RNA sequence: ACAAAGAGAACGUUUAUAUGUAAUUGUACUAUAUUU
């Protein structure tokens, strides 16, 4: 189970949903992604122990005076919690992703959203899909101090990878093993800033941007049209 | 300055986010697209497979986003469609189109040189018998046994097994009567408008009989009993009971009438009327002075249509069970659910459009949304009421 | 990356400069392997990168000069945006690492 | 033939490099004539090289240009069993009766 | 694998020969031997021992003008003799022909018959 | 079949044909060098485009040497057109041990490493310390604290480019071995040897016979 | 085949070493010794 061949990336375009209004109080979901969850970890906490113990199960964990010797019931189940009961689901439905969110679910959704574990993926797509897209621009008095320099990137490279794309079921495997950097494999994140310190291709670029630099300080002090006039001196002395 | 002890670093150690499709469309013909050969088609293969779910897609398919799906101009086709969905589901069609524009009836005979007879399939020409002998029957006299009223969601109904239209030629079908069918029986009736016209109540489904139960509050798991102020008002309907005429003690546990069940409801949760009707005493008035929570009761229903008819088919089964009055779902009658859910319909195409606040009541998703939208306080109460419903199951849960 | 080389090809590693020049060096028919294409195809490719994010230092620091003296205007702080916002700099984040700076420098005291 | 390309920045395109065409390797191509690609990225297309010189035959068919005596008459780089130039039995007489021997 | 293939079928001389039992050569032999085992076994044919290299025979002015294209200071001692391996070659009188040793060594031979002197030192 | 059977290797020059592959990145095989281009051009064509001057500089002859190969051979002129074979030997002989003793590779360090046991540098910030070889392969690169020391990163790192003999002949033999250690400490150590280290032997050899 | 050497022995390999009969083999001063 790797690719379902729609498999839908996480998308973090900017479309809101109908009752999102300003964002649910908007600031109060503008928080990092996990943030978001932050406040599920508090709510799918309370959606159980005094909210289906206060009516109908025994979860907290018995001690030897007959009381819940943890805070509350093992969290780890309550994370991998398995809502299998229809209602007992929408009792812990209308309660957390239903509640606040007003992700308003399809009977396809509530047909795959059988475990909270599972249900925490739904309620994170919604507001990702309300994660308001950035605005791309840039100040054209802020492009000419770009669109002057003399260093530009070439920007092509990506293109001279090596193809890597097929039948990708074992494309998950190479995670759990140790076997993506195996013969020649190599996955390639493409980063901003690199480690200065033994860099063999950074110390090289720097002794030759160092070497642009003493190069076009001699065109300002007008030599290299002396030098360049010193060979036609001797060049056209017969 | 860094310390390494050395020895050491070892070097070696799927929700489809639900957009509307508006912002999609470039251009206007391929939202047309989407909009027939997408979702109409999709009302189509659910008015010809089971139209008792058609309004739950509606629910899903909001969540994706769509703009007009509960205005008429689905309705005015999904109404249309969902009973010659049947005409010729009971031809004995089985897959609805013949590619994806045209209808698996309407094929004419002729390759495509015909204007109005279908070419027929030996499963039609053969489910045409039980048409052509439930007409010799209907004139010999006898029972017109008609078999496939037999027929339901699981098959025939009786706990028999049915066998298949071309039917093997050593296993003709038994007839108790002797009224003998075949090809030759079958022969001269395939135009539409020249077999619709023999046999139209066979294959019509009886709306009529279930005309209306809908604009009418019913409950499908509530009691006497059944209430949140377990002490309040089952007892104040024992003080509603002494003091009624022919008074008996609220000594027994037997459910009021269904339309009066809902009225406990209005004085159960609304803390005004638990207290309204927390000082009256007599039975006659706590069904006469709510005129107020009775002129608004369309607002109560309704919600209880839409919201117990979108989530799930466990729901729309139920409530199916609910309002038409079913025991099983399973064990049912083919046509008379085609009824079921005939009515379903009849009214979603007015509720829409006439009731203003109906058209937003079904357009929205969210519960608030429809409150923040629709009528209020007809809704704290019916909060109340799906409160409730659940809350006699819950025990039958336990 | 865990490439099989042979006895020898341990040693024109540490005379060639490490991984990459011993890749890099040898070219197709001298350099045999088939993983010194899945390979070399990636070197090429992340050292292309590594002039790219150089460049786009040396793009960088010649946008600061062009701040640093649109910065000594400390009239307001508050028009401090819009010495950012000129050149589209949001504030949040300046400031924010200008409040690492009362911080990140007198954490060194 | 979209590495190495400068992209404009306003105009968000490959503005036309007139030196990217000379640091090109035209790699050769069986439904396509020629793919230039960047000299850097040559050599992962040794191969389709030394498969586009070898005689598209193989060789045993034409043996007969490699054990007898018209192996120096043919060139022979790569399996390329083409032909060398030859002169004409009528020029090598007037390049023979020009030197007067 | 341990190892791949040990005590390859090959090593009996297995005579695999076209014209004798159908089958070409063996993949490990290249395709194109480009010159037979009887012209790398022949080293007389390939090393001058007793042998004209140089196939050309200049005039008396001829080499009073290649003289002309020695270097000043050039002596004929630092111009070693090559290996056994290299074929004895000479291409003519052609640019820096003083550094080819069989061209030296024979160009200063027709000096030596031509009259003409050898300005240049000895074999050191 | 091939549209557009690719050109010669290298056909820079005007008149002389090109030369062998291999010598120029190709497949040995051909003693010989055919440029179709230069024959099919006529010859008061070939000599039209040149000048005297220049083509005593394309007939060129390096013909002990290879003028593309450097410390090659002319592959022309060898007895097969392909590369040499005893100055290109694996390591090990047809029947001889993997007795390859323990080798120290030089790397210069980038960081003032400081060993917790010993509390003693591996060595300050550009430093060069012949260290083991699996330490500078699994423990001194990964974490960038050293890199190989080239005779090319002693110019990157702003260094006087010093000689270290670093594996240009990997040493078979502990006696192979225990020679080329005697090298680089000629190289490092060149004063060492120039002259006498420092003759205490002719300076005063009895002085201690007076006072105490 | 195993162990040994060799490589800071994650393993791939090349030398030096006596194991099983693994398993095939075969075993009637001029003298007067010797070829088993």
């Amino acid at each position: 189970n790797v690719a379902p061949a729609d498999y839908v990336p996480p998308s973090p375009r900017g479309i809101r949903p109908a009752a999102w209004d300003d964002e649910f109080a908007d600031v109060v979901l503008s928080m990092s992604d996990e943030e978001i969850q932050s406040y599920l970890l508090d709510k799918l906490t309370e959606v159980i122990f005094a909210e289906t113990q206060r009516d109908g199960y025994e979860l907290r964990r018995l001690d030897f005076e007959g009381k819940p010797l943890t805070e509350l019931p093992e969290r780890r189940i309550i994370e991998n919690f398995v809502f299998e009961e229809e209602t007992l689901r929408e009792r812990v439905l209308d309660r957390v992703v239903e509640g606040v969110f007003r992700l308003v679910p399809t009977s396809t959704d509530r047909l795959e959203l059988k475990s909270v574990a599972n249900i925490i993926d739904f309620v994170l797509t919604h507001v990702t899909v309300a994660r308001k897209p950035l605005q791309h621009e840039i100040p054209e008095a802020a492009r000419t101090v770009m669109r002057s320099h003399p260093l530009q990137p070439q920007l092509g490279f990506v293109h001279a990878l090596p193809t890597d794309n097929r039948d990708a079921v074992v494309q998950e495997w190479e995670r759990m093993h140790h076997l993506d950097w195996q013969f020649g494999k190599a996955v390639y994140e493409p980063r901003s800033a690199e480690n200065e310190r033994g860099n063999l291709t950074w110390l090289r670029e720097v002794r030759h941007h160092e070497a642009r630099e003493a190069f076009q300080a001699d065109v300002d002090s007008g030599e290299a049209r002396r030098r360049h006039m010193a060979k036609i001196k001797a060049a056209a002395q017969v | 300055v860094i310390s390494y002890k050395a020895g050491d670093y070892h070097l070696v150690p799927w929700f489809r986010p639900y957009d509307l499709q508006d912002g999609c469309f470039d251009r206007d013909h391929e939202r047309l697209s989407y909009r027939f050969y997408n979702l109409e088609t999709k009302v189509i293969w659910k008015a010809f497979d089971t139209p008792e779910l058609i309004g739950m897609l509606l629910h899903d398919e909001t969540v994706k986003g769509n703009s007009g799906m509960y205005a008429p101009d689905m309705l005015d086709a999904a109404l249309h469609y969902t009973r010659e969905a049947r005409y010729w589901r009971c031809i004995g069609i089985t897959k609805p189109f013949y590619d994806r524009n045209t209808l698996r009836a309407h094929c004419w005979e002729d390759n495509g040189l015909q204007v109005g007879t279908l070419v027929m399939s030996q499963a039609m020409r053969h489910a045409l018998m039980d048409l052509e002998r439930a007409v010799r029957r209907k004139e010999l006299g006898l029972e017109p046994n008609y078999l496939w009223d037999r027929w339901g969601p699981i098959g025939f109904i009786d706990g028999a097994r049915a066998d298949y239209l071309p039917r093997f030629e050593h296993n003709p079908y038994v007839d108790p009567d002797g009224v003998d069918v075949t090809e030759i029986d079958v022969l001269p009736f395939n135009t539409h408008e020249q077999i619709r016209e023999r046999y139209r109540d066979f294959i019509e489904p009886d709306t009529a009989p279930f005309e209306e139960v809908f604009r009418s509050p019913s409950h499908g798991s509530l009691t006497t009993l059944a209430d949140i102020p377990n002490a309040s008002v089952v007892a104040l309907y024992k003080d509603l009971k002494l003091k009624a005429g022919t008074p008996v003690a609220g000594d027994a546990v037997e459910l009021a009438p269904a339309d009066v069940r809902t009225l406990f409801y209005l004085s159960a949760n609304p803390e005004w009327r638990a207290v309204a009707d927390g000082k009256a005493s007599w039975e006659e008035v706590v069904d006469a002075m709510q005129p107020v929570q009775a002129e608004l009761d369309e607002k109560i229903d309704a919600a209880r249509l839409l919201q117990n008819t979108r989530h799930n088919a466990e729901r729309v089964r139920a409530f199916f069970e609910e309002k038409c009055g079913f025991h099983d779902f399973m064990y049912t009658p083919d046509k008379t659910i085609t009824a079921a859910v005939l009515c379903y319909l009849t009214e979603l195409r007015r509720i829409c459009t006439e009731t203003a606040w109906g058209a937003a009541l079904a357009k929205c998703l969210t519960d608030m949304e429809r409150v923040q939208g629709m009528g209020r306080d007809a809704f704290l109460v019916y909060r109340h009421i799906e409160d409730a419903i659940l809350d006699k199951k819950r025990r039958l849960w336990a | 990356v865990q490439v099989p080389m042979v006895e020898a090809a341990m040693f024109e590693i540490e005379k060639d400069g490490g991984f990459d020049n011993f890749i890099l060096k040898r070219s197709g028919p001298e350099l045999r392997s088939t993983y010194g294409e899945r390979i070399r195809r990636h070197l090429l490719v992340r050292q292309k990168e590594t002039q790219k994010n150089f460049v786009l230092d040396q793009q960088a620091k010649a946008l600061a000069e062009v701040t640093q003296a649109e910065l000594m205007k400390a009239t307001s702080e508050e028009e401090l945006d819009a010495v950012l916002a000129k050149y589209g700099m949001d504030a949040e984040e300046f400031k924010r690492l200008m409040a690492k700076r009362v911080m990140e420098q007198r954490k060194s005291v | 033939v979209h590495a190495n390309r400068y992209v404009d920045h306003d105009t968000y395109e490959e503005k036309y490099d007139p030196h990217w065409e000379h640091n090109a390797h035209l790699v050769p191509d069986q439904q396509f004539y020629n793919i230039p690609v960047p000299k850097e990225y040559k050599d992962a297309y040794w191969w389709r090289d030394l498969q586009a010189r070898r005689v598209q035959c193989p060789t045993e068919w034409v043996h007969f240009r490699m054990h007898t005596k018209d192996k120096l008459k043919y060139d022979f780089q790569d399996l390329a069993f083409r032909k060398k130039f030859e002169y004409s039995y009528e020029d090598v007489v007037a390049n023979a009766k020009d030197m007067c021997s | 694998e341990t190892t791949p293939v040990k005590y390859v079928p090959e090593m009996l001389n297995i005579q695999n020969a076209k014209w004798w039992n159908g089958r070409g050569k063996p993949v490990y032999r290249s395709t194109y031997n480009e010159k037979s085992w009887l012209e790398k076994a022949r080293w007389g044919a390939f090393t001058k021992g007793s042998r004209p290299v140089m196939r050309q025979r200049y005039s008396a002015a001829a080499l009073k003008e290649a003289l002309e294209m020695v270097p000043e200071g050039f002596e004929t001692c630092d111009v070693p003799r090559p290996p056994q391996r290299i074929r004895a070659q000479s291409e003519g009188v052609v640019g820096r022909w003083y550094t080819n040793y069989w061209t030296l060594h024979s160009v200063r031979y027709q000096c030596q018959l031509a009259g003409v002197e050898w300005q240049f030192g000895e074999r050191q | 079949v091939a549209p557009w059977v690719p050109p010669p290797r290298h056909d820079v020059k005007v008149t002389m044909p090109p030369p062998p592959g291999g010598e120029v990145g190709g497949s040995y095989g051909v003693s010989t060098g055919y440029s179709d281009r230069l024959a099919r051009t006529p010859y008061w064509k070939r000599m039209a485009l040149s000048t005297y001057a220049l083509r005593m500089k394309e007939n060129e002859t390096r013909y002990p040497m290879s003028p593309h190969r450097e410390g090659e051979y002319d592959l022309r002129y060898t007895v097969t057109a392909y590369p040499d074979h005893i100055k290109h030997r694996p390591l090990l002989e047809i029947g001889e041990a993997h007795q390859i003793p323990t080798i120290e590779i030089p790397v210069i360090f980038l960081v003032n490493l400081w060993d917790e046991e010993r509390l003693t540098w591996f060595g300050r910030q550009y430093e060069t310390v012949y260290v083991n070889r699996n330490v500078a392969r699994e423990e001194l690169l990964p974490q960038r604290y050293a890199i190989y020391a080239t005779e090319e990163a002693y110019k990157l790192l702003g260094l006087p480019v010093v000689n270290h003999s670093i594996h240009e002949e990997i040493p078979k033999t502990p006696h192979a071995y225990k020679k080329l250690l005697e090298k680089q400490s000629y190289t490092e150590e060149r004063w060492k040897y120039t002259i006498e280290y420092l003759f205490r032997k002719y300076e005063a050899d009895p002085p201690e016979l007076q006072d105490k």
